[PDB]
């Protein structure tokens, strides 16, 4: 809690606005993503494995398509039924994500509570939109786009399902960010259904942000500490204690 | 309409091809030019609306107004930020393609005057500066280069070789390394 | 050292019995190995002489003072009559590595020389800083 509190206080004091917060490749964002991975790989695979098994097995025979771009649309396919199938399966897995609040792990719940407190310490209004978006930009939608690469599925899905899951990441990111589609013209028919699920996502985000592992392995922190030893004493008795601990241990 | 977007892409081709110009002031102006493209792409709307070079163009804007010096450090920063872009814009794709097309004619007329060598090494630094992301014409350039640094019998001679062992020696994309290694292996 | 006050000279390398003190300080350096001088009863006298003659004289004696301090702490650690607790032995063990540092090489006046024991047994001076004596006395106070 103190560790994440320190780096996230540094991240929110070094951030310019709320709209650019935790949306880059910073160290705090990488630690956010790794905390998501190590506290929710099991929860996310248990939430998404039967749903992807319903999508791949016993749904995908009858030329089901989610291609909603009229430029890339096949002449044998229909835009309206592609949008209908996409909105149906979107409503299903969005409802599953909202209903998965009780199965959410408590350690990552305390992590998101600390994140909520930190963002509320500088952005007291609508901090939860910064909280939920980070859970969708870095945790749920990368596993949605690449389920085989996330370890959720044993193999890669068919490419029509992959296009549907990339559009799933786009639609759910528009849901979680509380921002409608303004860039792509073919994404605009879903704006009403995204607006109808704004507060449904926000209630789950507020439920998560309110209110247990083994020991460390063989990791040699000596190599990380001593290949960068030259300028850590320069950056400002911690340096003296570090030098004594350096002298007490023989370098390999 | 898509026609103004098409003309905008042709403008991006023009800016990318002026990025290797011998005159330092033209490269400085073309580097400073990108803020207008960024703000117009912002007010037509986030980051996906522009082809994802927006943060690298911010870096272009930041380096554009720092310092004016000799051409060597300017070219070095040009190779740095042209390595750093890491995205396949179609304007960028056209930019390395037509410069590679003029590159063969350029090295042909050099093979069969020091300003010509200056713009020549500028073209090498520009083309090796780009990632040239394939995801093959880039391999054609690579085999040309591996056939080139021997440069066994030529009047200018070593001013090729040494410059080459700097330019591919220092200025090359990190994602371009396996192709170079695999070419060196079977040469 | 008590009787040097009768005919005072400011340097203490200028006083008439400087060679006497240097010669008998070499005795303590030789004899300081394995509690061969009893640190369990002569410790406060011994630190007094240590404080009085840091960074004095030629390079060999300056390194000898440092080696004397190291051997004092080492024999203080390895002495069995004192029967210390574990935490005190731990802080002495850290203090040995503290005095081994190049910072204390600078404090004791041996900056150019890599190893004290090499120059100490082999056989123009930089000025003394009094705050260095303050730091050394604070370290010995903490140990004591």
């Amino acid at each position: 809690y103190q560790l994440l509190w320190n780096m996230f206080s540094k991240e929110v004091e070094l951030a310019d606005s709320m709209q650019t917060l935790f949306r880059g490749n910073s160290l705090a964002s990488k630690i956010m993503t790794f905390c998501f991975k190590v506290y929710g790989a099991t929860y996310l695979q248990k939430l998404l494995d039967p749903l992807l098994r319903i999508v791949i097995t016993s749904s995908d025979w009858q030329h089901v398509s989610f291609e909603v771009d009229p430029t890339r649309l096949e002449p044998s396919e229909s835009l309206e039924e592609n949008q209908r199938n996409l909105l149906q399966m979107t409503e299903k897995f969005f409802h599953a994500i909202i209903s998965s609040s009780s199965e959410f792990p408590p350690q990552l719940r305390s992590v998101c509570h600390c994140l909520y407190q930190v963002v509320s310490q500088r952005f007291p209004q609508n901090s939860i939109g910064a909280v939920g978006s980070a859970m969708f930009l870095r945790f749920i939608n990368p596993a949605i786009v690449s389920p085989y690469e996330a370890g959720i599925l044993d193999k890669k899905p068919p490419p029509r399902i992959e296009r549907g899951l990339k559009l799933m990441s786009k639609i759910l990111q528009s849901i979680a960010n509380h921002v409608l589609f303004t860039k792509e013209e073919h994404m605009r028919p879903f704006n009403d259904f995204v607006k109808s699920n704004f507060d449904a996502a926000r209630r789950f985000f507020l439920d998560i942000a309110s209110d247990f592992i083994s020991d460390g392995n063989v990791l040699a922190l000596h190599r990380l500490l001593w290949n960068n030893q030259e300028k850590i004493g320069q950056y400002l008795r911690p340096f003296d204690k570090m030098a004594t601990l350096l002298a007490y241990l023989g370098p390999p | 309409p898509p026609i103004c977007r098409q003309a905008q892409t042709k403008l991006e081709v023009a800016l990318y091809m002026f990025l290797w110009n011998p005159d330092t002031e033209a490269v400085l102006v073309a580097m400073s030019c990108f803020r207008h493209l960024c703000e117009e792409a912002d007010i037509r709307c986030s980051v996906h609306n522009l082809l994802p070079n927006y943060n690298t163009f911010m870096e272009f804007a930041s380096v554009s107004n720092m310092m004016s010096t000799g051409r060597a450090a300017l070219q070095k920063r040009v190779m740095a930020l042209l390595r750093r872009i890491e995205h396949p814009t179609a304007g960028n794709t056209e930019a390395w393609e037509d410069t590679h097309a003029k590159w063969e004619q350029a090295t042909k007329l050099i093979l069969n005057d020091t300003d010509s060598l200056q713009e020549w090494i500028n073209m090498t630094g520009f083309l090796c500066a780009l990632g040239g992301v394939c995801l093959t014409p880039v391999s054609k350039f690579m085999d040309r280069l591996l056939s080139l640094m021997v440069c066994n019998h030529e009047k200018v001679g070593l001013q090729i070789r040494t410059n080459v062992k700097d330019l591919v020696g220092l200025e090359l994309s990190p994602a371009l390394y396996p192709m170079l290694f695999n070419k060196l292996k079977n040469t | 050292i008590d009787k040097t006050c009768l005919s005072p000279t400011p340097t203490l390398e200028q006083h008439l019995m400087w060679d006497d003190i240097a010669i008998l300080a070499r005795y303590m350096l030789m004899l300081s190995f394995n509690n061969s001088l009893d640190v369990a009863a002569h410790l406060p006298y011994l630190f007094h002489v240590v404080t009085f003659l840091v960074a004095t004289g030629p390079l060999s004696l300056r390194a000898s003072t440092h080696g004397l301090v190291i051997n004092i702490i080492h024999s203080l650690c390895t002495c069995s009559q004192l029967h210390f607790s574990e935490e005190t032995k731990q802080v002495l063990r850290l203090s040995l590595t503290e005095f081994s540092l190049p910072k204390f090489y600078l404090l004791f006046g041996i900056s150019k020389v890599k190893s004290a024991a090499v120059i100490a047994f082999r056989s123009e001076r930089e000025t003394f800083a009094l705050t260095s004596l303050e730091t050394v006395t604070e370290a010995l106070l903490e140990i004591m």
